[PDB]
């Protein structure tokens, strides 16, 4: 299928936590280390967006209301999909890796747990790399946005997408004739994961003790 | 949307 | 298809708010009559979740699970389901429908207005009565609840009804081979505004100002 | 958890 091997090669290169070793561990420290993995993510997105096969034809307005309304369900879904091969624990990096204990400590018990509920299921279906980029696509076109102006081209976007899911599962999963909808049926815990750490953070950034970059906060605002 | 502007503008 | 059938018949009989004549158009008298009809409604809902193939076959507790996770999203489904033939108004019952003015006299503007974001959607899809009684099934078996006992069981509850959907959706939909996918990619808005209800009328519960009965506290609180 | 609980016994 075109679109989800285009998908494939426009899959971006790992990024890094890079949590200062010098500095001792504490929840600000997480905290910031976490909120700075997602500025540098979030400029990644953006770049990764522009090749999604007809998201660029939408206008500025479009394509930022979009963005700014999945940004959170895209980086969870990578979260989730790096942690597919762990047992109770988050790949945020491949060297930013948080365990129970860890999560505590930045205060991110609860999120993380439910972060671990997605990873659940998809560890369950044995989601493949090309379900998962696929799925990240429909997420930003099926992000649900309020201030779009043209309807018919979103919706026109959701289809090529949901059309070339469609096509995998039925090409390479002949046997689950249902997985590209079990695939869907999953997009409401990915919705309710991510509004929950978009609210979450909204608060660290009003409580002023974490640091923020500017598109993130900017993400954040929105 | 002014720095995203800026990122998905150019 | 039997489950769509049986889904058919298996939907609860309308009902009435019955405003009360002795107060004047205020606020806080709307806010009752709603703390009031849902609680009403969800004791018919209640009834109608045994009655959906299989549901049965859980335990008292998954089933209290489930319910508990989804009964909102239930609610909501069936105002939206009202009011596809009415424009910008929401049917909350047939004694009892709203529209701008009326619910930002509420304070209900926002949420309100994204009730009538699904309405567009499914009004747009032209979603019909058997696709509707489904898509509550799927929704309530799709729940997401973090407290399941049994998941496996639970997952084949999902399974019936989504084959159900793709059959009715195969043989009355034939000209678009995505309808099915486009319905169950609805979900996600659905279970946005689910929460952003719950978590308003617990703003309203807290603050102590309405009146709410026994069924509707002990769901506006698990 | 108990309103509920009894509804659902019902059947």
């Amino acid at each position: 299928n075109k679109i989800v091997s285009h998908l494939l090669v426009a899959e971006p290169e790992k990024i890094y936590a890079m949590p200062d070793p010098t500095v001792p561990d504490s929840d600000i420290k997480a905290l910031t280390t976490l909120c700075d993995l997602a500025d540098r993510e979030l400029v990644v997105i953006i770049g990764w967006a522009k090749h999604i096969p007809g998201f660029s034809t939408l206008s500025l307005a479009d394509q930022m209301s979009l963005l700014q309304s999945a940004w959170m369900e895209i980086l969870i879904l990578g979260v989730v999909y790096r942690s597919l091969s762990f047992e109770d624990e988050l790949v945020y990096a491949d060297d930013y890796i948080m365990d129970e204990d860890q999560s505590k400590l930045a205060g991110l018990l609860d999120l993380n747990n439910a972060i671990l509920q997605l990873v659940k299921k998809y560890k369950s279906m044995k989601l493949e790399k090309e379900e998962f980029v696929t799925l990240k696509a429909i997420a930003l076109a099926n992000s649900d946005s309020m201030h779009i102006e043209d309807v018919e081209a979103v919706q026109k976007l959701q289809d090529v997408l949901h059309e070339a899911l469609q096509d995998y599962e039925a090409g390479q999963h002949m046997e689950d004739p249902r997985r590209a909808g079990k695939m869907l049926m999953t997009l409401p815990l990915l919705r309710q994961t991510s509004t929950k750490a978009v609210q979450h953070f909204y608060n660290i950034k009003l409580e002023g003790k974490v640091p923020m970059h500017k598109l993130f906060l900017e993400m954040l605002e929105a | 949307h002014k720095i995203l502007h800026r990122l998905l503008q150019e």
